[PDB]
């Protein structure tokens, strides 16, 4: 692929503020603290999530980090150091900075004020210029960034300006939880990334990342945007080769927001053109978790695959990751394997269902009826056995051959029969 | 090579010595340092041309083989006798080298270094400098694919990349 040879040059040499540090020695499902650690460096640091992080383990180190950035709110990261009782001696540039920044914020709302009064076209580009500065170095004033990035947005040096700047409006708003602003610079990135800039092999590379940031944690209507994201640069499960790849977790997400908002028919080009392509093949050896519903749906296993799925339930129900949609996952994981497994059936047992699963015979019965009361599955139950049978063993193919072939011959030879 | 391991630029100049030195005057020092490297070339060319056109049952054909060795000792004296502004531009030539000495070695020797038992094996500092040597041409293999995104010789880049794909 073109822009994977851009990519192969490079390896991987991402150009990430953090630079490569991140929360040492952690403990349960090393994959998900492996996962956090290469999201937390390529979203230049969340803040929010390690809270998150700390709620599922107990880490100190949090603090770490926590204390070394102050634009999340300078009171905010002085009082959780000074609960924890880290002795700094060494918070002394914020009285300073913080009152530079508040003369700077008022005699600039004074022409704030004054160039929206008069409208003139070169003072409000001499205001929004000598704003820009003031809100790249502290946008924390986050309300008075959204105001400056409502109206304009551009300023003489404009792809590189305009374009951190829709990342750090949709990374602002999307820490302090204003989801509106957040979709809507989620929208806003989306239409910014066609035209494009100078593409230089990093820049498309973080440009891929960030889309995969705003679109990955789920709040409204993010099927949709995994819909926007699949054929944008055309299905990848990962968008970058380079053997190094691990974002690991967005074809679990992705999977899903097919099951629960389209028909499965479907997930056969899933498997092949997602699931079966190099990018995933690196991936799934550094996901068995992921490997495991993977393999077990394209072996067809009835009794390995179903308490291997259910034992991959109690990690996934303890996945403290945002996706909103967690037992619609689940459900329909428990459904999706069923339906696989029922495509090419004779018989089921109801009872053999149930323990497998941990349900009681009935729960079961009324389960696959729900399969039958969709059109998931065709069948008979037996009453007194308690067994559903198949039998889709169609005979007679003759029939649907000679419908096509004598009906547009004859009707074509009946169109000659006129001149 | 051990006499010009021996000097380091004695009779060179450098205006230093000149009464009777110069290695920078007929004429330019950097110039005749890379010139060994083209003095060693010809023994390069003449040692394919044979074993080109020796039989391919012949004892003598066994034989050529064992002075393959030989010739990447002297590239590897070479290598460590550069000398940054001589690399930079006998780099493209030198990573072809490397390739010509590593584009069809077989699985033996890979197998040795990653299957035999670490508890039992070099614990050592001989052999910490040797099989270190041997994985020197994948660790340079991966700098020069990003020296090379500075070059334009296109037909070294995709002959180079084709080996790398052979190295993998």
């Amino acid at each position: 692929y073109d822009l994977t040879t851009r990519i192969a040059h490079f390896l991987d040499r991402h150009l990430v503020f953090p630079l490569l540090e991140f929360l040492s020695v952690k403990e349960i499902y090393n994959e998900k603290e492996l996962l956090q650690g290469k999201l937390d460096l390529l979203s230049d640091t969340n803040m929010v999530d390690f809270a998150m992080d700390v709620y599922k383990n107990l880490y100190s180190d949090d603090i770490p980090h926590a204390l070394r950035e102050k634009r999340t709110t300078v009171v905010a990261q002085l009082k959780q150091l000074q609960a924890e009782t880290e002795p700094i001696v060494k918070m002394f540039e914020d009285p300073e900075t913080t009152r530079q920044m508040q003369s700077t914020r008022d005699g600039r709302m004074l022409f704030d004020y004054l160039a929206d009064k008069h409208g003139f076209r070169q003072e409000y580009l001499d205001t929004l210029y000598r704003y820009a500065k003031f809100q790249y170095e502290c946008g924390n004033y986050s309300g008075a960034a959204e105001y400056l990035y409502f109206f304009r947005v551009l300023v003489p040096a404009t792809d590189r300006n305009a374009l951190s700047s829709l990342w750090g409006k949709l990374a602002s708003e999307i820490l302090m939880q204003n989801w509106d602003a957040a979709m809507e610079d989620l929208t806003r990135l989306k239409e910014t990334i066609d035209n494009n800039s100078v593409s230089s092999p990093l820049q498309s590379l973080q440009q891929r990342t960030w889309l995969i940031h705003w679109s990955l944690f789920v709040f409204f209507n993010h099927p949709k945007g995994r819909d926007n994201i699949i054929d944008l640069f055309l299905y990848q499960p990962q968008y970058l080769n380079a053997i190094q790849t691990m974002c690991p977790h967005i074809l679990r997400y992705l999977t899903t927001a097919v099951i629960t908002n389209k028909d499965v028919r479907k997930r056969r080009q899933v498997l092949k053109d997602l699931v079966k392509v190099i990018q995933q093949e690196s991936y799934t050896y550094k996901d068995p978790i992921t490997e495991f519903v993977e393999c077990l749906y394209v072996n067809f296993d009835f009794d390995g695959a179903q308490k291997k799925l259910r034992e991959c339930e109690s990690v996934l129900v303890n996945d403290f990751f945002l996706v909103a949609c967690l037992e619609d996952f689940i459900e329909n994981a428990r459904l999706f394997i069923f339906e696989t497994f029922c495509r090419i059936h004779q018989c089921i047992s109801i009872n053999m269902l149930a323990d497998k699963l941990n349900m009681t015979p009935e729960e079961a019965e009324r389960w696959i009826v729900n399969l039958i009361r969709n059109a998931r599955l065709d069948a008979k139950i037996d009453s007194k056995l308690g067994h559903v049978v198949m039998g889709n063993n169609a005979v007679s193919p003759y029939q649907q051959v000679i419908e096509k072939t004598k009906s547009l011959s004859f009707r074509s030879q009946m169109l000659a029969m006129n001149i | 090579m051990d006499i010009l391991f021996a000097n380091p630029n004695i009779f060179v100049g450098e205006n230093i010595l000149e009464e009777s030195e110069n290695l920078q005057n007929v004429d330019q020092p950097l110039r005749v340092r890379g010139c060994i490297l083209t003095l060693v070339e010809r023994m390069d060319e003449e040692f394919t041309k044979i074993m080109q056109n020796t039989d391919p049952h012949s004892q003598e054909y066994v034989e050529h083989l064992k002075d393959e060795a030989q010739v990447c000792a002297i590239i590897e004296r070479v290598q460590r006798y550069l000398e940054e502004k001589g690399t930079t531009e006998e780099i493209c030539r030198v990573y072809l080298r490397r390739i010509l000495h590593t584009y069809y070695k077989f699985d033996y020797k890979a197998h040795q270094r990653q299957l035999t038992p670490p508890e039992g094996s070099s614990k050592s500092e001989q052999d910490q400098a040797e099989n270190e040597g041997e994985d020197s041409a994948v660790l340079m293999e991966r700098l020069c694919k990003y020296i090379y995104a500075k070059d334009r010789t296109d037909r070294i880049r995709t002959c180079a990349i084709l080996c790398h794909i052979y190295h993998h």
